RNA sequence: CCCCGCGGACGCUACGCCGCGACGAGUAGGAGGGCCGCUGCGGUGAGCCUUGAAGCCUAGGGCGCGGGCCCGGGUGGAGC
RNA sequence: UGGGCCACUUUUGGUAAGCAGAACUGGCGCUGCGGGAUGAACCGAACGCCGGGUUAAGGCGCCCGAUGCCGACGCUCAUCA
RNA sequence: CCCGUCGCCGCGCUCUCCCCCCUCCCGGCGC
């Protein structure tokens, strides 16, 4: 059916879960995203057990899978036809995928380009 | 005193060191004695080009003693399998610290 | 020079793209499409590259020449290959090997005819 | 764990010039290639001068 | 071509050391010092076309992919299954009782016959008794009941192999889209053949189960646990 | 038309006292009260079954509300029976106290 | 002085790619990297956009250790 | 940064102090983890994200993982053990 | 050149000839 990549390795990730920001649930004011607790008597700096995790390197993901779709596939952002030529002679680990802002009778044409150029798509409809 | 454990291996109690956890320093680097060509690269120049040679220079403390010892890394062994009864007091008084003269074989089976 | 010139636009080049973790080349006649010394088609002072005919059939080989190499209305020469597919991949093969002209693209110029060759051939259902 | 001082792992010391000379880095790239391929120390000594800060490198009077 | 000359005492140690071994194959005198196609040729098919074409057999690609994987490196084991070691557990002896554990079959009894080529068991059930025909069973999902029959003596047919136990199957004739539906054979046919290959092999199985005693009516049963027993206790 | 499985039940994981790693559960089958009595479990495969809101496949027969987590005995946890097994996934915590069958699945005997 | 043959994968943005060994706590503080983010300027993308820009909403799909980012649907109506 | 504090041992003033002042080493501050039910400093051990195995100190009636050993030898009755 | 069943290490057979024991398309078979 669908593009297969050139090989499937399986994607092990180390976390999957987000690592969310210190006191994010009991305030608006703090979203989600992480920040390093600077604080003197900080119990989630001084990593005290029970408490929310810090992000760190040893939670990297491996440099073989690192970036890669669920399904074997790398992304690569296009905004027209040119964009998709480049991606011909890679053409089995990465797939295009068209940019929010094309509009909906030129992604028509990217979508034919990609299909003859056996180029896999992400979001191959998106304006119908 | 209180944070060694020591003692006088026999013959087997060296082979099992050298064959099992023998890693050798090499470019200042740990590389586990895995053929015969890795020592005699680094310590022919003192007859020692094999596994065998250094058991034997090691278990007789030869004339190069210091440079076959030196070249071995040292061993890192596991806990030891079974517990230790202690580890704060001496051998003599129930402890596990000082020297056992021959126990200490008994300690290198647990131990890898 | 090659590596004079590769050491200002090995970062600094219109033909660049660079995007999420990826980098690739727009220059004509870079096989491969992607930014290095080796596949840069303006660099060099011989450079090989193949593109979709004009029409809807065959592959255009485009080779520089020697002579020409400050005067680029004359600097390359291409040619249409229009047969089957093992004829054409054999004839740019030959193109390269025999030539010895770049022989590192050999196998970069026969694998983007093949890719191109196939893109021509018609979507079945 | 195993006790050591991790103050002296990191030898400071010049592993590329810090300038954007690319007439400097083409002949680094010249005498990287001699140093590594080649039992020569003098290349050696030659390619870790042109990593060498100006200071580093004082002119030589012709006398 | 012959044998080894070097019986082996325990696996990777031959019984006789290299001077040993060199007198019993008497290198010491039989010492030696020293000592397609391509293309074809088909004829012209002319006429005046002439000069018979060279046509070389295994043409070049006519396509490559954009990109190809690296050949893996050399392993020096790892054989196929095929050429595997089928390892018979000590407790199992043709003419034993197992006890089917996992199948449609679970907790019958059964008596095992000759062990198959791949490693799976092959159990009869006394097809009258049970209702287990001739069936592969594993060796792992069973278990050795110490109650044996003597089927020496016994004649098991040589088309008894894992060929001839393999499923087989009839999907899909030219048909890829599926919207009109094979509504046959999900009733599996008992071919004729094996049959006559039960009859012949329970006929000359069954009087030897009915001489021990209520051994028909102990295969009759199946195997089950009360809220009694515990199986690390009971003898089988 | 016989239990075939030996009935074990759930205990909790392998934990200390203020850390616990669910990983591994703690299974206490009936009948074995002693090390020396696991043995025989060591290898067998156990499983939780249990049933659900919705329906799923079942192999070998139409679909129903029993579902499964699979899982095998790994070894003897401590001086009087107490077998650990470890699952495909960690089991729910409601299973504690609840019923885990041990299989006779793959068999040394 | 290869050849019945005319052939023989990938690679090397050298600021790249590859190999091996050891190591990994951290306030105050110092340094590096940031294809983290914001606004404006010079170049550049024969870039995007009324066949719908920004902004906003989202039980939608994902990527990154992370800062964050991309994509789908809705709203919006002129820029990015 | 130039407010320190604590513990073993040595030690001064004081009846003494979870007091005041010194010496040595270690630690807390700057540090999470296993144990001491609880705890800045005690005992073990220092920390990238994980799987398996084994230990330290400490434990194994139940809370609460592990003695559900046919554990060994004694001692002890407490109307505040 | 149909896809390195390859290196180190440890072995077996052959390019020598005799024998012995189970055998075998077996040749007819009395087993
Ligand atoms: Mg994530
Ligand atoms: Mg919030
Ligand atoms: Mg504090
Ligand atoms: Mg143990
Ligand atoms: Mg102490
Ligand atoms: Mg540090
Ligand atoms: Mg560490
Ligand atoms: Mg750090
Ligand atoms: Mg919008
Ligand atoms: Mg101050
Ligand atoms: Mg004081
Ligand atoms: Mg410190
Ligand atoms: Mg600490
Ligand atoms: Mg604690
Ligand atoms: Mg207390
Ligand atoms: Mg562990
Ligand atoms: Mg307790
Ligand atoms: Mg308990």
């Amino acid at each position: 059916a669908a593009l297969r990549p050139l090989v499937k390795p399986k994607i092990v990730k180390k976390r999957t879960k987000k690592f969310i920001r210190h006191q994010s649930d009991r305030y608006v004011k703090i979203k989600r995203n992480w920040r390093k607790p600077r604080g003197i008597d900080n119990r989630v700096r001084r990593r005290f057990k029970g408490q929310i995790l810090m992000p760190n390197i040893g939670y990297g993901s491996n440099k073989k899978t690192k970036h890669m779709l669920p399904s074997g596939f790398r992304k690569f952002l296009v905004h027209n036809v040119k964009e998709l030529e480049v991606l011909l002679m890679c053409n089995k680990s990465y797939c295009a995928e068209i940019a929010h802002n094309v509009s909906s009778k030129n992604r028509k044409a990217i979508v034919e380009r990609a299909a003859q150029l056996a180029i896999r798509v992400t979001n191959p409809n998106a304006r119908l | 005193e209180p944070y060694i454990a020591w003692g006088y291996p026999n013959l087997k109690s060296v082979n099992e060191l050298i064959y099992k956890r023998g890693y050798g320093k090499i470019n200042k680097k740990r590389i586990a004695l895995t053929d015969n060509a890795l020592i005699a690269r680094s310590l022919g120049k003192y007859g020692i080009i094999c596994m065998e040679d250094l058991i034997h220079e090691i278990y007789t403390v030869g004339k190069r003693f210091k440079e076959a010892n030196n070249f071995l890394w040292p061993f890192k062994l596991s806990s030891p399998r079974g517990g230790m009864k202690k580890k704060t007091t001496h051998f003599v008084e129930g402890g596990d610290a000082g020297n056992r003269e021959d126990q200490i074989n008994r300690l290198i089976r647990r131990m890898n | 020079s090659a590596h004079l010139q590769w050491m200002v636009v090995r970062n600094c080049s219109s033909f660049l793209i660079k995007r999420n973790k990826q980098t690739y080349s727009t220059e004509p006649n870079n096989l491969k499409a992607r930014n290095s010394f080796r596949y840069n088609g303006l660099i060099h002072r011989k450079t090989v590259g193949v593109e979709p005919a004009a029409d809807g059939k065959g592959v255009v080989v485009v080779i520089k020449r020697r002579s020409g190499q400050r005067k680029p209305a004359t600097s390359y020469v291409r040619t249409t290959i229009n047969k089957n597919a093992r004829a054409t991949l054999s004839s740019i093969r030959h193109m390269i090997r025999k030539n010895k002209y770049r022989p590192d693209l050999r196998m970069a110029a026969i694998r983007r005819a093949s890719a191109i060759l196939r893109s021509q051939k018609p979507v079945m259902v | 764990g195993v006790d050591i001082r991790h103050n002296k792992d990191r030898k400071v010391r010049r592993k590329e010039p810090k300038s954007q000379d690319i007439y400097l880095r083409l002949l680094v790239k010249l005498y990287r290639f001699l140093a590594r391929r080649t039992n020569s120390t003098f290349n050696q000594v030659v390619l870790k001068r042109l990593f060498m800060s100006r200071t580093n490198r004082p002119p030589l009077s012709l006398s | 071509p012959h044998c080894s000359r070097n019986p082996v005492l325990v696996r990777g140690i031959g019984r006789y050391s290299r001077s040993a071994m060199y007198s019993r194959k008497a290198m010491y005198k039989r010492k030696y010092s020293a000592a397609v196609l391509a293309t074809v040729t088909k004829p012209v098919g002319g006429d005046k076309n002439g000069g018979t074409r060279v046509v070389k057999l295994r043409k070049m690609p006519r396509y490559y992919p954009t990109e190809d994987v690296p050949r893996k490196l050399l392993s020096h084991g790892k054989k196929p299954f095929s050429q595997h070691v089928r390892k018979l557990r000590a407790s199992i002896t043709p003419g034993t009782i197992l006890i089917i554990l996992t199948g449609r079959h679970r907790g019958k009894r059964v008596v095992f016959l000759k062990q198959l080529a791949s490693g799976l068991l092959l159990v009869t059930g006394p097809l009258v008794l049970n209702r287990v025909p001739l069936r592969r069973t594993h060796q792992k999902f069973v278990i050795a009941t110490s109650t044996k029959i003597d089927i020496s003596n016994v004649k098991i047919p040589k088309h008894l192999t894992d060929a001839y136990f393999k499923k087989k199957k009839l999907r899909k004739p030219r048909h890829q889209e599926g919207e009109i539906f094979d509504t046959e054979k999900e009733k599996y046919e008992i071919t004729e053949q094996r049959k006559i290959d039960q009859k012949a092999v329970d006929s000359q199985i069954l009087p030897k189960i009915k001489a021990i005693p209520q051994l028909q009516g102990y295969l009759r049963s199946v195997f089950a646990l009360t809220n009694g027993i515990y199986p690390h206790k009971l003898v089988f | 038309s016989g239990r075939l499985w030996s009935k074990a039940i759930f205990a909790g994981y392998k934990r200390g006292l203020r850390n616990q790693r669910e990983h591994t559960a703690l299974l206490k089958i009936e009948g074995v009260y002693a090390r020396d009595e696991t043995e025989f479990y060591l290898g067998k495969r156990c499983a939780y079954v249990y049933k659900a809101k919705n329906n799923t496949v079942t192999p070998g027969g139409k679909p129903n509300k029993t579902r499964v987590i699979w899982g095998k005995v790994t070894r003897a946890h401590g001086n009087s029976g107490m077998v650990r097994a470890k699952f495909r996934s960690n089991l729910p915590a409601k299973a504690i106290g609840h019923r885990i069958r041990v299989m006779l699945y793959p068999s040394r005997i």
